[PDB]
């Protein structure tokens, strides 16, 4: 025989750890070619991008590799081993493991070699624009507004003239002064917020240096101008290029930056991106520090968007970016003049919590069509006296 | 009928591999030969990080197993079973199944990382004077060939000047004299270098390596406690 | 819940032909590790599972044992054990 596969049952019924007599299931391997070497189970959320026991990846004697539904232990998916170079003599698959980097099963042959088998292979949608300025739809779009901190810890690594939400302080080394990329993966495929860029400089510093930090998209593996790194990835921007002036406090010592844009949510709308690079240069027209060597420490930390009860909100999400008409109702309602009843304090409140949302989101586009900013300008500027009065005059602190 | 989809193949070794190990906070294969040595692969772009011995005797039969639970790598040859985890990025993989010395004579294989052997180049070269020291002409020349040696490789490729390490083969006792002077050549000179943990490090390693080389922990009121070797943070906990 | 060591066994005995003929059959050992604080002491066995009888009509060893992603269900891989 090939072997046997004994499905046995984990015994709670006292308080030390038992085991039960009678095997649940029995499986008989009976070609003697497919004899088990080793095995590797699959998570089944793997493949969600009786109750189902996920699927077993196993090697056997003759180099098959065989997938099998733990449930039943059915042969669902079959891979014959490859052909060694220059012959026809069976490169037998001896051990198989998981590379979650690739998503695919890492599998070793009798020759040496290594393969990966890989797994797997706007209309029509309720918006959140044409409904009316109820209350309740208000307070929904307000929920849907809202931030959560990511827990637990992510990972990321950073050049090492850094040494360590985590922080990292700077060491005086100029091996890659100029360029400086901090890589980031996200702990899991949710729903990307924003993230919080913390920096200290020079206690000694008179002058404000001339350095930008940018946010990029990193690039998945195949299976005044900008510095020329940033231009290799300028199709896969995400946001800003701002500079160092937009943030910096009164002392000058330190500073923050918010990085999003909404084509970062618009480019996260299809649930693929999972990680991001930060990108950091000094532009330019004692310890003679010069930009990124002027820095003193750095400290980061990622946010998330509030998982609320409606679902598909990436569509949702991504409606009032793409139909802009949206915000020429809400300066209606700004200017009062809607006759559907009086608009209260809070929906006032409210109608102004979407649009400072939607101000700080488009507070960093990266080279977006500002048709629709256009657009909401214009609608602000058109009603603009009397906006500033019914906020400033007539309504409260 | 599930769908399975071939991309192509790479090449790990040349004579067979039988076991295997992938370490996801790394993102490594740590492919095992037959022959023993392990073969530390990049997840990323598929290129071998480094090739390791293991320290383990030869002929062994080596099994190489990771638990992520515990985020640690399991070597299992014929005689002894060692644990490593990953320092500073890099899996010391070097003298992963090196078995305990018994006498202060014995020679020990010791790893370091790069950095830590320039800074440990610069402070014996301009900042320490251990001259006085046993051994020390002879640690000056492997540190001096290591880095010569490894700086090719960091020019060449960041990973692997990570992954790159510098190896001495050299006796315990001449190890803890050298490690000690440089401790205590810092300490005189009142210098804060990266040269003093690695120094510390390397003599507390070496102390660990040797059970012989352990006072009992004298945890007792109206008792003070030796300091220099105290400096372990195990005997603090 | 004290933890428990789980070693797949291979017995080798010596039994009459129904000259003594050796018999081997694998089974489960599961132990106590957890140091008391009549609770089984560790190294003193607290549950021999044995598997059925196909294993060793076969002659069959213990290949591997995997617990199951649920932690409801266990897994045992048995293959033919080469004969002396």
């Amino acid at each position: 025989s090939g072997g046997y596969l004994v499905l046995y049952k984990m015994n709670y019924a006292t308080r030390i750890v038992t085991l039960e007599e009678e095997p649940i299931k029995i499986q008989h391997i009976k070609d003697p070619q497919d004899t088990i070497t080793s095995l590797i189970l699959l998570p089944p959320d793997i493949l969600d991008n009786i109750s189902t026991l996920g699927h077993l990846v196993i090697t056997t004697q003759g180099g098959y590799v065989k997938i099998l539904d733990l449930s039943n232990f059915e042969i669902l998916a079959k891979v014959e081993p490859p052909k060694k170079e220059g012959t026809e003599e069976q490169d037998t698959f001896v051990s198989v493991i998981y590379c979650s980097g690739t998503d695919r099963l890492c599998a070793c042959t009798k020759g040496g070699e290594l393969h990966f088998l890989q797994i797997g292979g706007i209309s029509g949608v309720d918006l959140l624009v044409d409904q009316p300025f109820t209350l309740e739809i208000l307070t929904s779009l307000v929920e849907l507004t809202r931030f959560e901190t990511l827990t637990p810890r992510f990972s990321a690594t950073v050049p090492p003239c850094w040494v360590e939400t985590r922080t990292w302080k700077l060491q005086t080394d100029s091996n890659s002064w100029d360029e400086h990329v901090f890589e980031l993966v996200l702990p899991k495929a949710c729903m990307v917020g924003h993230v919080d860029f913390k920096f200290v400089l020079n206690s000694n510093i008179t002058n404000i240096p001339q350095i930008q930090v940018t946010l990029l998209k990193n690039k998945a593996p195949g299976l005044l101008r900008l510095c020329p790194f940033l231009e290799d990835h300028k199709e896969d921007i995400l946001c800003g290029p701002v500079w160092l002036a937009s943030g910096l406090d009164l002392s000058g010592h330190a500073g923050m930056l918010t990085l999003t844009s909404p084509k970062l949510v618009k480019g996260m709308a299809g649930g693929k991106y999972r990680s991001f690079l930060i990108h950091v240069k000094a532009v330019n027209e004692s310890e003679n520090l010069r930009g990124c060597d002027l820095l003193q420490e750095v400290s980061v930390t990622i946010r998330r968007f509030k998982k609320t009860s409606i679902s598909k909100e990436r569509v949702q999400r991504c409606a009032m970016l793409q139909f802009s008409e949206f915000h020429e109702k809400l300066v209606n309602t700004l200017c009062r003049k809607t006759d559907d009843g009086q608009i209260t304090e809070h929906a006032q409140s409210l109608v102004l919590d979407t649009l400072c949302w939607l101000a700080g989101v488009h507070s960093n586009g990266p080279g977006s069509s500002k048709e629709g900013n256009e657009n909401l300008l214009s609608k602000t500027r058109k009603f603009l006296s009397d906006i500033v009065r019914v906020c400033f005059f007539e309504a409260g602190r | 009928e599930w769908l399975v989809l071939r991309d192509g193949c790479m090449h790990c070794d040349a004579d067979g591999l039988h076991s295997l190990s992938y370490h996801p906070a790394l993102n490594a294969i740590l492919a095992v030969t037959s022959r023993g040595t392990i073969k530390v692969i990049d997840g990323t772009s598929g290129a071998t990080l480094q090739a390791s011995a293991l320290s383990a005797k030869p002929g062994g039969q080596v099994k190489c197993q990771y638990i992520s639970a515990v985020d640690k790598v399991i070597f299992v040859d014929d005689y002894a079973v060692g644990c490593r985890k990953d320092l500073n990025g890099i899996l010391l993989l070097d003298t992963a199944l090196q078995t305990p010395v018994s006498k202060q004579d014995d020679v020990v294989q010791l790893e370091l990382p790069v950095t830590e052997a320039q800074q440990l180049l610069s402070a014996c070269l301009e900042k320490v004077d251990i001259s006085s020291t046993e051994g020390y002409d002879l640690f000056i020349t492997q540190l001096k060939d290591g880095l010569k040696n490894t700086s090719h490789e960091t020019a060449a490729n960041h990973k692997v000047a990570k992954w790159a390490t510098v190896t001495f083969h050299l006796p315990h006792h001449v190890l803890k004299s050298i490690a000690s002077a440089i401790v205590n050549e810092l300490k005189k000179i009142n210098q804060n270098v990266a040269a003093l943990p690695v120094a510390s490090s390397v003599m507390d390693r070496l102390s660990y390596l040797l059970p012989s080389a352990r006072p009992e922990l004298g945890v007792g009121p109206g008792r003070s406690v030796d300091r220099s070797l105290m400096y372990s943070e195990a005997n603090r906990r | 819940p004290f933890p428990c060591l789980l070693a797949g066994g291979l017995l080798t005995y010596k039994s009459p032909a129904t000259p003594l003929v050796r018999r081997t059959l694998p089974v489960l050992l599961l132990y106590s590790i957890k140091e008391s604080d009549v609770f089984p002491k560790p190294g003193t066995l607290v549950q021999c599972l044995r598997l059925p009888k196909f294993a060793e009509e076969e002659n069959l060893c213990i290949d591997s044992i995997t617990p199951c992603a649920d932690g409801i269900h266990l897994l045992v891989g048995l293959r033919t054990c080469p004969v002396e």
